[PDB]
RNA sequence: AACUUCAUCUACG
């Protein structure tokens, strides 16, 4: 059920959608949960 | 001397001016009910309020 | 804001009275003696005109939104 | 087993009061007819109002309810009238209401006093008690107060606008002889102005077979029915629901059988 | 509609997508002015 | 057949 190894995180699992609703105002604008936000950050760095 | 009956009140009863305020608190906006209305996206619970 | 129609406790009209109170009150009476030549008796009518604050003097010094 | 005679005597009797003295009656209907006073007495009070044009500080609805409020002359035709659910036409009628109109403006630099007076009625007989005057607003110069209004027969259970009666005053035993009120100290308590009582004496000495009777009234009238036709009114009204109500009891038994 | 002014109280006739502003005043604020249609009021 | 969130403050028993 937990090996040592699998603390170390290799793969890091992304929420679903529900976890990290989008937040509409109006139909003009869909502002992003926290978790989106840090998840964009997590992949921009991973990607440099 | 008691409005129902018109007879006298046995004691007497203390009767004078005193001035009164009218707060605020008013149950019309206090009065609330609920029954399967609006749901939280996140929590997709009853809301609040 | 305005002397109200009827004192509340028993109904007597005491609309009528504030106008001639202060006129009396401008002659030389006593609060007391106006209110007795009023006609009002029980305190509960003393009360309306004696406790009465006339705001409407005060709004219609504002300028009216349409002329 | 069967209804006492009662006897009355009028003490006073003014065009604002009437001071009057029951004796041989019980205390529950002469209590009962002072409640009659007070609630069950037609007369005839503003209770539609269609307001066209209000500039005055006021809003509107203080408006209406300062109208309602104003006495209006039902001496006579309060007894003609029929009640609103009663007629046949539809909303209201001559027959079934009094239609009065305010069309004032402050056209002048002083204020403008709109009083009771102002107020015009489509029937002479009801008149808002103007024969100072009932002040409904004051209006500033360029302020304007048009309404129509419709009074109609009511009573007092309604609302307070159709209490025919200012202060019913009732009173018995004048001095304490039933003890139905017990005081803890009699001396410091003032003597009653119907008191038979010499100053010395707090209170009279306690009558163990006494029931309360000679009661005593003074009624004031508010203006829109003469203070003798308010008892008289009410003396009847009270007759005619113990009548329906005799009438109703009389179906049933009459069904049960 | 017809929109009356603020300031100097004079009715002006604004059509819609049109800059608030009053004629021979310049006030920037205008009231809707009492409808037409009439609410019964019971004196209660 | 139908209107987001945060945050703060202010009140309520
Ligand atoms: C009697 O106890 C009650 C309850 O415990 C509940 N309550 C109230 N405030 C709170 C609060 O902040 N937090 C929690 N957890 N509970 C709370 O209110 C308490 C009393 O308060 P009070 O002492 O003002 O009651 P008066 O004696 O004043 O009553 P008056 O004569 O006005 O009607
Ligand atoms: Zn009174
Ligand atoms: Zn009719
Ligand atoms: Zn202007």
């Amino acid at each position: 059920y937990a090996r040592p190894e699998w603390m170390i995180v290799t793969v890091l699992p992304v929420p679903p959608l529900s976890v990290r609703p989008a937040v509409v105002m109006q139909g003009s604008a869909r502002n992003q949960d926290d978790l989106t936000h840090k998840l964009a950050d997590i992949v921009k760095i991973n990607n440099q | 001397y008691n409005g129902f009956t018109g007879r006298k009140i046995t004691s007497q009863i203390f009767i004078g001016p005193t001035y009164y305020q009218r707060l605020k608190h008013m149950v019309d906006d206090k009065i609330h009910s609920r029954a399967r209305g609006p749901i939280q996206i996140l929590n997709r619970q009853p809301m609040e309020g | 804001m305005i002397i109200p129609v009827r004192c509340f406790t028993c109904g007597k009209i005491v609309g009528n009275k504030w106008e001639a109170y202060l006129g009396l009150l401008q002659a030389e009476y006593t609060e007391g003696d106006a209110l007795d030549a009023l006609g009002l008796k029980r305190y509960c009518c003393r009360r309306m005109l004696l406790a009465h604050v006339d705001l409407i003097e005060k709004l219609l010094n504002y300028a009216p939104l349409e002329k | 087993p069967y209804a006492n005679q009662p006897t009355v005597r009028i003490t006073e009797l003014t065009d604002e009061n009437v001071k009057f003295i029951i004796e041989n009656t019980d205390l529950a209907v002469a209590n009962s007819i002072r409640r009659v006073f007070i609630a069950e007495v037609p007369i005839i009070a503003i209770d539609w109002v269609q307001i066209d044009a209000n500039s005055s500080v006021l809003h509107d609805e203080f408006i209406a309810h300062r109208l309602g409020l104003i006495p209006l002359t039902s001496d006579d035709i309060v007894d003609k009238l029929q009640y609103s659910r009663d007629c046949t036409c539809e909303e209201f009628c001559p027959e079934c209401s009094v239609e009065f109109t305010l069309d004032v403006r402050c056209n002048e630099d002083q204020t403008r006093h709109v009083t009771s007076r102002d107020l015009i009625s489509n029937s002479p007989r009801v008149i808002p008690v103007t024969s100072d005057d009932i002040l409904i607003v004051k209006l500033r110069k360029g302020q304007e107060l048009r309404l129509r209004a419709y009074a109609k027969k009511g009573f007092g259970k309604e609302h307070a606008k159709w209490n025919p009666t200012a202060g019913v005053a009732f009173e018995y035993d004048p001095d304490n002889a039933l003890r139905h009120t017990v005081y803890p100290k009699p001396e410091e308590w003032p003597k009653s102005e119907y008191s038979e009582l010499d100053e010395d004496e707090s209170q009279a000495p306690y009558d163990p077979n006494g029931k309360p009777e000679r009661f005593y009234y003074n009624v004031e009238s508010c203006g829109s029915l003469r203070p003798e036709t308010i008892v008289l009114s009410a003396l009847s009204g009270l007759k005619k629901k113990l009548s329906d109500l005799q009438t109703q009891l009389s179906h049933e038994i009459q069904s049960d059988v | 509609m017809i929109y009356i002014c603020g300031e100097c109280h004079t009715e002006n006739e604004i059509k819609s997508r049109d800059p608030i502003r009053c004629r021979e005043c310049g006030y920037r604020i205008m009231y809707k002015k009492r409808t037409k249609r009439l609410v019964v009021f019971d004196a209660r």
